[PDB]
RNA sequence: UCAAAGUUUGAGCUC
RNA sequence: ACUAUGACUCUCUUAAGGUAGCCAAAUGCCUCGUCAUCUAAUUAGUGACGCGCAUGAAUGGAUGAACGAGAUUCCCACUG
RNA sequence: UAGUCGCCGUGCCUACCAUGGUGACCACGGGUGACGGGGAAUCAGGGUUCGAUUCCGGAGAGGGAGCCUGAGAAACGGCUA
RNA sequence: CAGCCGCGGUAAUUCCAGCUCCAAUAGCGUAUAUUAAAGUUGCUGCAGUUAAAAAGCUCGUAGUUGGAUCUUGGGAGCGGCCGUCCCCUGCUCGGCGCCGGCCCGAAGCGUUUACUUUGAAAAAAUUAGAGUGUUCAAAGCAGGCCGCCUGGAUACCGCAGCUAGGAAUAAUGGAAUAGGACCGCGGUUCUAUUUUGUUGGUUUUCGGAACUGAGGCCAUGAUUAAGAGGGACGGCCGGGGGCAUUCGUAUUGCGCCGCUAGAGGUGAAAUUCUUGGACCGGCGCAAGACGGACCAGAGCGAAAGCAUUUGCCAAGAAUGUUUUCAUUAAUCAAGAACGAAAGUCGGAGGUUCGAAGACGAUCAGAUACCGUCGUAGUUCCGACCAUAAACGAUGCCGACUGGCGAUGCGGCGGCGUUAUUCCCAUGACCCGCCGGGCAGCUUCCGGGAAACCAAAGUCUUUGGGUUCCGGGGGGAGUAUGGUUGCAAAGCUGAAACUUAAAGGAAUUGACGGAAGGGCACCACCAGGA
RNA sequence: AAGACGGUCGAACUUGACUAUCUAGAGGAAGUAAAAGUCGUAACAAGGUUUCCGUAGGUGAACCUGCGGAAGGAUCAUUA
């Protein structure tokens, strides 16, 4: 503070309450448009179809195909490069299979190489895709 | 500092500790005052006086050789202005700039020390009020106010 | 323009003091001031000021020791409840054995700790240690 | 007692 | 460094070689140009596109409120 | 001001007069992913966010509206549109 | 694989396996909202010369803050010079009762807030918390002795409201044309009511409201005049402002006279002017710019800025002052005045230069740098405009803490020189002191990331007052909206998306068509195959 | 009782105005992210015409010139 005065308490809150706004994470939180513009809309999953296999190149230095996948949410109908993760995954998933799909704990970041790809594949089928990379469970067919 | 300028200038006059008269002078505060009404009279400010005073008869404060003071010994004669002198030395400055001003529409900076000088104005006008010694419907206006000097 | 005399006085002690300077004249004199000094005289932490009597606002004297690291002010002036008087003199102190918060109250001008003795809240004035 | 002077494998430098 | 195109360069011809802007308009043959809207349905009409047979700068170009016994298209109410 | 209604006080309603009231101390208007509170989480001291939710208060039973019956209902496990 | 840095290009401590080893253990992993960590929203507690940052300047009502000054002390007894217990209102009915008076008790009245302390009052549940062997505990409020014995508490519980104590700090009134207090005197008008043994009525006496005459007494009534401020006065001071007035050369142009063939211009040339007389020189005339040199690390102005002579108009900072008033003050959203150049609209004027444009030159290209021309503009008056690195890139007031010399103004003092000449009192020198002023130097004052600063100091020993304004880079001062302007454009002012870095000061290199030094026939110089 | 005149409340439908929120949309025009193109080389060393600021006009692009500022410049000094 600069105005230590002793009866200046509406001049100071009302200062404190401009300023917030001027803060970057507070008007993230606090206006919708971040809320509503984003397909999962304050959640932790998203179900969706696969409709294709992509696979992106990778940024510099390092040098990779990741293999992202095409999904179409049901609720909103925005569309998604959920990337799977791990080796020899994507044999498993079928086209035209619904699969769970949650985040990459970046909140609204790209991460490294695959650009711009903020999500990924948990489940398939209802079945977990751990437990099909692991060999404990079976696909049903 | 100054209130409308820069200049901070430290000079003005200190009055000595002692609030006693000294012991040449032997001029009462009777006599003053019939000088006084008759200077009044005449037509002259307190300040003149004040001056006149310390110059010839050597008295420099009627406020320390007697107890009241001058102003307030007028006003029970009631020789004073309508209105405070200083106000009045004001208006009469700032009619005089308009004056110049009308036919030198130019001066840019005759027309800022005029604003300022208006603003000076209604600043005593508002401690003159507060002082009760002016009616609440008083008001400098520039059409009305050259009636005043 | 100059509002607190009390608070031009303090500063221009520490800056005497960090100097350690032997004495010090300080412009206008103030009743209140007057009673502080008298409070830390009592206590020892300086020598005999004198005060210079003009029909006027005085002038003063302290012909300084060199005990005294601060002699610090609050403004504004806050009215303490006996809640808050451990956290201000928590927050405000060096440590809980030394060091004094001075707070003029109805009872009259007295340390935090004669305070705690009479059972008397009030306004903090300032601190020294 | 003032005209100008451009580039350099993709094929691997480094605590 | 996809094709296309051609920022860039040269040359032939003339004294240069259509800059800014605009359109299938009262100016476009092939032509009902193609796409969208307006209709149940539209060779008309309106808004973008331009390769412009043959747009174009006081032989003036583009806009533009008010006005018109001016030219077309649609909508309301209304009617032998 | 005088009445009406109403169990009384009041633009509650009616009639006749007067022309007032609020506003940078943020009204007015718009938003609120807001029923409120008692509380919970977090913490040095200051604070920050949450609190539909077993206790209290409010409102509501498809949408709005209207009413009989009753001490008590503008009731919805009572009626009429 | 890896949240991030990074790993993987043939001995991979980073992948897939095996072999081992670690953390936690009936639990652990992942995701999202959210909280501490965050002194990265800061009241306690941030920044704002150079890393992002102070409105171009000043005026201005609300807002916020505001100098000093009025009660200090006193009596009796007490403890180890010192401390503490006891006390520091005033103005109809009965007893500590005592010989009508005195005191006390009671009723009513008290110039007023903030501030602080008490109590009551607060729904429980919850929290903390006393007790209590659920076999411990999580829980519960129960239980225990062999008929009896006990518990079933307590605290916190904002803010506002009430209740009685305290009166330092911050307001606030009061007696100043005295229609001023006390306590008294007498009228005018109106009546509470008591009264004359008993039937009826009134005024008085005696009490209670308004009005009205003249007293006695009151120490009779007015805080100081701020190193707060305004206003006055004295002679000065200054490229301070405006208007009008005067002068100078040079300039380019013209007219005339003189000799004459080139003149121009460049690194080198040409278009250009030129035997219809150029350039050069002389004398006259002409119009508009500009007032050099004197001109300083000088002055004044709110700021841009302000310099030919003379006249008129008014102002002001600063100085001396035993001049008047006595708080009249500081900073400020809203609102307002001024505000270089270019730009714009009308006239007036159109000398020079010169955007645009053309051509001539170099050049791989040059629609530029060089040249000859040359338009708008550049000048004045009248209308708009409000933007610059508008930089000290440093908001305003106020205080304090080191020197040193120089300087500008006003003022003061002091041998002597030197003009007025013939002294005084002035002028020029000379040596000092004082106020504030533009700057300079200086140091282990201390601060600061450093560069640096007697301020960018008086900071974890953090609060003198008050405005504005910044919170990763980009996207973007864009969009959309609003407002102003003839237009140019100004002002207010978002988001998506992308991205892990962007920057500052200073060190060592390397480079330099930057300078200073020094050397070498694989450099030059002088030359040779 | 059936029933009717009238008052009050008034669901409901029809229309308009303002107002909030979401949203399709031919074609156009920006920004950002990968590349080992094409044309040049402004800038950082006086970057080979010092750099930058404001404002006007111009040009394929980076840029050029005019007028007046700033030094963050290649000068803290140049002599009565
Ligand atoms: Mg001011
Ligand atoms: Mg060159
Ligand atoms: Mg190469
Ligand atoms: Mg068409
Ligand atoms: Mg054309
Ligand atoms: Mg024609
Ligand atoms: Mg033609
Ligand atoms: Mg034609
Ligand atoms: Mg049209
Ligand atoms: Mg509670
Ligand atoms: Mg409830
Ligand atoms: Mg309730
Ligand atoms: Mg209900
Ligand atoms: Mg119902
Ligand atoms: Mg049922
Ligand atoms: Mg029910
Ligand atoms: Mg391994
Ligand atoms: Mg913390
Ligand atoms: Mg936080
Ligand atoms: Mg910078
Ligand atoms: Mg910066
Ligand atoms: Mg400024
Ligand atoms: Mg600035
Ligand atoms: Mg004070
Ligand atoms: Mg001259
Ligand atoms: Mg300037
Ligand atoms: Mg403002
Ligand atoms: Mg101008
Ligand atoms: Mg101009
Ligand atoms: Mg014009
Ligand atoms: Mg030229
Ligand atoms: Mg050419
Ligand atoms: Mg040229
Ligand atoms: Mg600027
Ligand atoms: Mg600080
Ligand atoms: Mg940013
Ligand atoms: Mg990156
Ligand atoms: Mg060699
Ligand atoms: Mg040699
Ligand atoms: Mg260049
Ligand atoms: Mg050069
Ligand atoms: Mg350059
Ligand atoms: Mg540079
Ligand atoms: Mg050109």
């Amino acid at each position: 503070g600069k105005c230590r005065g002793l009866r200046t308490a509406r001049k100071l809150r009302s200062h404190r309450r401009d300023q917030k706004w001027h803060d970057k994470q507070y008007k993230k939180a606090h206006l919708g448009t971040a809320l509503k513009a984003n397909p999962f809309g304050g959640a932790s999953h998203a179900k969706g179809i696969v409709l294709e296999k992509v696979g992106v190149e990778a940024k510099q230095p390092n040098s990779a195909i990741r293999k992202c996948v095409r999904v179409q949410l049901i609720k909103n109908g925005k569309k998604i490069t959920a990337f799977v993760p791990n080796d020899g995954c994507l044999n498993f998933i079928e086209e035209n299979d619904e699969v769970l799909v949650a985040g990459f704990g970046r909140k609204g970041h790209a991460v490294g190489d695959i650009p711009g790809v903020r999500f990924k594949v948990v489940k398939v089928a209802n079945v977990s895709l751990l437990a099909l990379y692991k060999g404990k469970k079976e696909r049903p067919r | 500092g100054r209130m409308h300028a820069p200049g901070k200038g430290l000079s003005q006059s200190a009055l000595p500790y002692r609030r006693s008269v000294p012991t040449w002078l032997k001029l009462t505060s009777d006599d003053v005052k019939e000088q006084i009404y008759k200077l009044a009279k005449k037509g002259l400010t307190p300040s003149q006086i004040g001056v006149i005073l310390r110059d010839s008869h050597g008295v420099a404060q009627v406020r320390f050789v007697t107890g009241n003071k001058i102003l307030r010994i007028l006003k029970s004669k009631g020789l004073a202005p309508d209105l405070p002198e200083d106000l009045y030395h004001l208006i009469k400055k700032a009619v005089a700039v308009r004056k110049h001003l009308e036919r030198n529409r130019k001066d840019k900076d005759a027309k800022f020390r005029l604003i300022l000088i208006e603003s000076r104005i209604h600043r005593l006008a508002r401690y003159y009020k507060t002082k009760r010694v002016l009616p609440p419907n008083w008001k400098y206006e520039s059409s009305t106010a050259s009636a005043l000097v | 323009v100059r509002m607190n005399v009390l608070a031009d006085a303090l500063k221009s002690i520490n800056n005497a003091e960090k100097r350690g300077k032997r004495q010090v004249l300080i412009r206008p004199c103030s009743k209140v001031i007057v009673r502080f000094l008298t409070v830390m005289m009592k206590h020892g932490y300086i020598g005999e000021f004198e005060i210079i009597d003009d029909h006027r606002a005085g002038k003063i004297v302290v012909n300084l020791t060199g005990r005294l690291n601060k002699c610090g002010v609050i403004s504004p002036r806050f009215d303490v409840q006996l809640k808050d008087l451990e956290k201000w003199q928590n927050n405000l102190l060096p440590s809980r054995q030394f060091g004094f918060i001075v707070l003029t109250t109805s009872a009259g001008i007295m340390d935090h700790e004669e305070a705690r003795r009479k059972h008397t809240g009030g306004k903090i004035l300032g601190f020294f240690f």
